[PDB]
Order: C-alpha cells, then sequence, then structure tokens
C-alpha cells in the first residue's frame, strides 16, 4: 500500500532498500517536502525493527543481532545523506538500551568497531570539522572511538624570419609583418625565376618557397596570393618556363588558395579549375 | 542598417534570448560570447531570401580572420591559437547568411563569432551543407530563425562514470566543442511554425551522410546547452517539428 | 528593513558576470545552467552577519532543489547520492547568520558544486572558509566572490585537454578547482585583495591554505570572469599579503 513502510523480520535489508529505492531515489521529480517524509517513513520502520531484532527475546541472537547490525548499517548509510538528526537522537538510546541488557559484545562488535554511532564530519555533508565530534558517544564499558587517536593528531630564410617575427598586437599591425614577408617571398621568387633563364636548381628553389608562401598565405589570408599568382603564371608562360608551369605550378597545385588548403573556403566556393587550364594543362584536381 | 539596431536587435530576437551571457549585436546578427572558453554561446540570426541572396556588392575575399577589439583582452582568441592547431576556424553565423551589405559580411569574421571546428569532412563539408539547407529553407519559408552554437557532451569511461573532455587550443585555451547544433523555426505563409533541430559532432563526417540523420528533439539540445530556444513559443502550436505534425 | 536593495549592497565592486542572476536574501548568485552549478556566488559579510546567533540552528537546514531554476537545468538530491561527492555550498552556510532564513537559502542545490567530502569540503575548504569569516576581526566589510574553475591539464602529446566529471541523470559537473577572490576594507578605507585556487581533491590537514594563494588575474584568465571590476589594482593597499608599490 502507499501509506504502508512494511519492513518484515525474514529479510529487513532487502525490504528497507525496496522502500528507499521506489519511494526515495526516485529519478523522477518530486516535491522535496515529499521526499523527506517518505524517507522519514522508512527510517522510523527501520528503526522499529532494528529494536525489536536486538530485544524482543524472539528468534535466536545469532540470527537477529546480525539482521539488526546489517539494517543499521545500510539504514545509517541513508540517514548521514538524508536526515542525520532523528538517527544521532536515536543511537544514544539505542547503546543506552544495549548497555543495560550488557549486549557489551554487540556494542564493542558492531555500534563501537563498526562506527555507527551519531553521523558527524567523517561521514556527512550535513557537517564539517569545526563541528563537535561525537567523541563522548563511544566511551562507555572500556571502549573508546575508533577515530579518537585521529582526533589528538589532527626558403628557411623565409622560415627563420618568419619564426622571428611572426602578446596582444593589433591587427593592422600584425597584418604589416605578415605582408613584409610576403611581399619579400614574392620578389625573390619574381629574381629566380626571372633574372635571366632559370637553373633546374632555381626553379626547385622558387618552387620550394612558393609552396610554403601558399600554405602559411591559406591562413594569414590568400587575397593578395590569389590576385598576385596569376601575375606570375602569365609571367611563367610569356618567358615559356614550361617544365615550371607543368611540374611546379600544375603538378603541386600552386594555383589560387581554396577549400582544398584553406580555412577561408568550403564546399559551395568555386574551384579554381580555369587558372590551370593554359598551355594544355588542367587542374591537378578532380 | 549599417551597424546594430534597436529594431533589427528585436526583429532578431523575435522569439527570445536563449540566454543572457555577455551579450553583442551586430548589424545582421546577435551573440552570446562565452569568456571562459574564448567562443560563442549562441548566435541568432534572422534570414529572409533577400538577406541570403547571392549579391555583386559583398565580395568575401575583402574578408579576413581578426581579434574583436570589444572582449576584453584576457577573453579573446587569436589568430595565434589556430594556427596550426589542426582546426578551422569555423563560423557560428555562417557569412553567406548576411549578404545584404558588406559590413554585414565583414562582421562574420571576427573571432567572436569562430570555433576551432573539424576542416575537411565538416567545416567545409558537412557542417556547411546544414548551412546551404538553411538558406534554402527561405524559398519555404519566408522568414526562417535561426541559433546556432557549440555542445561539450559527456562519454562513459572504463570506470563506469561520465565526463566531458575537450582539447583547448593555443595560449588563449579557446575551447574545441564536442558538437554544434542549430535550432531552426520557419514562418509559413499561413501563420504556422515550423521547427527544425540538428547536433553535429565535431569531426570528420562522410560525404555521402544526409543532415536528415542528425535530426534531434529540441528539448535534448536545450538540456544539453543549458539554454531555451524560442522561449516565447509554446511547442504545442507548433505545426511541425522535424517534419513530424505535433497535436 | 534597509532602504538601499541588498543586491546592490553585495555587488558594489562589480559583476563578475550576468547569467541567471539571482539574488537571496544575504548573497547573490549567477547560475550556470550548463553545468548544473553556479558560475559564482557573491557575499559581502561583517563581523556581525558570521557570529554565532541562538536564533539560527544549521541543524534545522534541508538540502532541497530549486524551483525557480526551469527543470532541465535543476541539481537534485539524486544526482548527489552516492556520487562520491559532498553537496558542496558555494555560499556557505556560517556566512550567513543574521537569521534563520538567510542560512536556510543557502541549502538550495543551485548554490551547490560536486566536491570532494574528507580532505575538502568537510576539511581545507572549511579552512579557508573560515578563515574569510575571520577577517572580519581586521576589516569592517569583507567582499568575496566564490565560484568553480574548468582547469586544463597537459598531456603526453603536448595538447591541453579539459576533462571533468558529470554525476546524476541530470549531468551535474564536477568542477576541478574552486577560488575565492576577496577584498576587505580597513578602517582606513584601504582594501586589500587575496586570491586562491584550491584542487577538488583530498587536501591534507597540514597544508597552510597560504599554498593555494594566487594572482588574481590568473583565476580571471581561467574562470572567464572579472572580480571587483571596479578596483583598479593600482588602488588596492596589498594583494595576497604583500604591498601594491
Ligand atoms: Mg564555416
Ligand atoms: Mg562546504
Amino acid at each position: 500500500a502507499q501509506n504502508d513502510y512494511t519492513i518484515g523480520l525474514v529479510d529487513p535489508v532487502k525490504d528497507y532498500q525496496k522502500l528507499i529505492e521506489t519511494r526515495v531515489q526516485v529519478d523522477e521529480i518530486v516535491d522535496d517536502d515529499v521526499t523527506k517524509e517518505n524517507f522519514d517513513r522508512t527510517a522510523a520502520a527501520a528503526r522499529d525493527v532494528i529494536w525489536r531484532l536486538l530485544f524482543d527475546e524472539a528468534g535466536t541472537s545469532q540470527s537477529n543481532t546480525e539482521k539488526a547490525s546489517q539494517l543499521l548499517e545500510e539504514y545509517r548509510g541513508d540517514a548521514c545523506f538524508y536526515d542525520p538528526t532523528p538517527y544521532n537522537e536515536w543511537i544514544v538510546k539505542l547503546r543506552d538500551e544495549v548497555l543495560k541488557k550488557e549486549l557489551l559484545d554487540f556494542w564493542r562488535d558492531v555500534l563501537v568497531k563498526k562506527q555507527l554511532g551519531p553521523c558527524w564530519s567523517r561521514d556527512s555533508d550535513l557537517f564539517d570539522s569545526d563541528d563537535t565530534p561525537p567523541l563522548e558517544f563511544y566511551a562507555h564499558a572500556g571502549c573508546t572511538a575508533p577515530f579518537a587517536a585521529s582526533l589528538k593528531v589532527r626558403l628557411e630564410e623565409y622560415r627563420t624570419l618568419m619564426k622571428r617575427f611572426v602578446i596582444i598586437v593589433p591587427d593592422s599591425v600584425h597584418q604589416a609583418s605578415v605582408k613584409k614577408i610576403a611581399a619579400a617571398a614574392r620578389e625573390i621568387i619574381w629574381k629566380l625565376l626571372f633574372d635571366g633563364t632559370p637553373s633546374a636548381e632555381d626553379q626547385n628553389k622558387a618552387a620550394e618557397l612558393l609552396q610554403e608562401y601558399k600554405g602559411d598565405a591559406g591562413f594569414y589570408g590568400p587575397d593578395d596570393y590569389n590576385s598576385w599568382i596569376f601575375n606570375l603564371r602569365d609571367e611563367v608562360l610569356t618567358k615559356e618556363l614550361l617544365d615550371f608551369w607543368r611540374d611546379k605550378m600544375v603538378k603541386m597545385e600552386l594555383g589560387p588558395s581554396c577549400a582544398r588548403d584553406s580555412d577561408y573556403y568550403d564546399n559551395e566556393d568555386p574551384l579554381p579549375f580555369e587558372f590551370y587550364e593554359k598551355a594544355g594543362c588542367k587542374a591537378p584536381f578532380e | 542598417s549599417l551597424t546594430a539596431t534597436p529594431s533589427r536587435i528585436g526583429q532578431i530576437m523575435k522569439y527570445g534570448f536563449p540566454g543572457l551571457d555577455h551579450v553583442r549585436s551586430h548589424s545582421d546578427y546577435v551573440l552570446s560570447y562565452d569568456r571562459r572558453n574564448r567562443v560563442p554561446h549562441w548566435v541568432f540570426e534572422h534570414l529572409t531570401a533577400e538577406s541570403v541572396a547571392k549579391n555583386d556588392a559583398v565580395d568575401r575575399s575583402k574578408c579576413d580572420f581578426k581579434q574583436d577589439e570589444s572582449i576584453h583582452p584576457f577573453f579573446r582568441s587569436q589568430n595565434t591559437d589556430y594556427r596550426r592547431s589542426g582546426y578551422d576556424r569555423g563560423h557560428m553565423a555562417a557569412a553567406g547568411n548576411h549578404r545584404l551589405h558588406q559590413k554585414h559580411c565583414d562582421e562574420t569574421f571576427y573571432l567572436s563569432n569562430m570555433a576551432p571546428q573539424v576542416g575537411q569532412g565538416f567545416n567545409r563539408d558537412a557542417w556547411n551543407t546544414l548551412e546551404a539547407h538553411v538558406r534554402r529553407l527561405t524559398k519555404t519559408y519566408s522568414n526562417v530563425y535561426v541559433c546556432t552554437g557549440p555542445l561539450y557532451l559527456p562519454h562513459k569511461e572504463d570506470d563506469g562514470k561520465s565526463y566531458v573532455k575537450y582539447e583547448v587550443i593555443g595560449a588563449n585555451t579557446v575551447a574545441v566543442p564536442t558538437h554544434f547544433y542549430k535550432v531552426i523555426v520557419g514562418e509559413s505563409a499561413d501563420h504556422k511554425l515550423h521547427m527544425e533541430s540538428y547536433v553535429m559532432p565535431n569531426q570528420v563526417i562522410s560525404n555521402d551522410t544526409p543532415i536528415s540523420v542528425f535530426q534531434v528533439p529540441p528539448e535534448s539540445v536545450e538540456r544539453s546547452a543549458g539554454l531555451l530556444f524560442f522561449d516565447q513559443i509554446n511547442r504545442k502550436q507548433l505545426t511541425t517539428i522535424n517534419g513530424k505534425k505535433v497535436a
């Protein structure tokens, strides 16, 4: 039933756990007032049964004391999170009954050894180090708190230049420092290729730089590159540097920057097929 | 027109604000900036056929990625953060959604509008496909409202516990989101409202993957983002959600 | 029954941010809906407001969900139970002793982040909270901002990542660190700042809290917030015990 919190003496811990699981640990949004009462009613049923298991004189202590110990431990673990006060007050009366009836093994082996007295900062987020530890609870029948002792104690020319000069720096300044190395890359390439008829060595050195200058341009803004690369191609073709055109500019895809090489572009952007479509060549892509 | 205008902000934000963290207005989009992560919490856009139409007067080639000086220096992403990071500077408010004027487009290139996105297979492909779809929605709906933003979603580990984990790049520790969303409302000719919402992972996605597979209930985006979208619309008054009729 | 609004008094030195700001009777909170914990809380303390009061009994207070938060973003007791984490006050209950109600309001789960219990929440973090309260003996007024951090670590690959646990069905974020940034006002009207970052982990009871003092600007850079932005840092007399000169 809805308003019944039955904990049988057959499997007390299991009956107790089912009530918590269904009435308290609900992963649906519930009024905290409801949840608090649900736990208070489960707690009260648990306390009743523990008291009976220990003192009723039915059954055998062998069996019933073990049942009480297990239920007490499970119940206390929940009380530390949901409601330590009722547990803290009741556990004092339980001890007092335990001692009066001279159940000293249960006092020593269970309540003391398993530290099942009042909840405190060792076991509950409802407490902290400035609260008074429940040391005194345990100081009965020759026992002390197990925690008592603890408390007493408590190309590469271009690269290197880019590595040196390229911190909160205004865009236009950093733009210019990038341009200075960009212009300096463009001007030596034009020398290497057009001071006369370029050697195989100097065609390699021009292609070397142009690939890395393109890569950097694709990040810093390839708009200058995209204009100028057309001028370079036209001069390559006027000077008849066919070897340079085919094996370097075409083969290594040194045309305009695009979505293949740069985050300035995406899918919908038109690829630069037309740039490569000279001297019989085609774009190295698709 | 050429600056943030009170009438336009109120037009863009017709259906409410997803959140109120560090909200900034540009000429044609609205941005909430996440100072901790150095990327937006969200951006908001109101698209029409006119505003997404190709305009000869808009040259995207004149636009460069630049630091946003209206953000305190401690919380600005910089080009240095993204350089050789393995990530693109990915627009939240896409440059193609803002073609009424050059400056409208220019303003999408502030690094405060950027988040690290996988390039090939996402920013440049699959994510663009979603962007292109939202623009094409203007041919169905006269007005298309869209909120775009990052997510940082948990995964399970060998210990059985759940964890959020993400790379942060550069000296400014720019966060790399695990996923991105778009939550979209179109207004039809009659007074009907239609919602779409997508969540796509920030990773290489196959080019043959249709964007439809990334459709998610809007409430699951809300729960993950810590935001409420289109709060002025009761969801019981939508006509469809991800192509599915509402009661 | 003072005339100026309490939120205005507490927030004298600025707002670190303006996301989802709630004013309680004696503290101010900005709530992080994505993480289901605060971005920050702010308190203004005096000797009176932190003094032991017969009329305030912390044991009468209950941890409760904040019904003013939308259901999607609300942390719940079920999220913390057997998580391995305490429900950790950002605005500590011991800081708000003028009235029972002021104390009760710090037990809203919206004021909580997951905190390591023994060795942290219950101990070292409490030691810092007690230190901030003790400052009201030196300074007439003590202003303090407390909040979570989610700090990156570097891995074998030379890359940096932010990693943190999320607990319960409501995926409540477990911060990696917490800070307090504190300003005391002297009787000579001079301003003194302190600034701590502590890891959300077991800390030895032997560890002096001074070990955890860091420059305030480091906390700001990491938090994505500005603290006491109405004080020019050249206006301060000391920062973490050292003279500004
Ligand atoms: Mg893009
Ligand atoms: Mg605490």
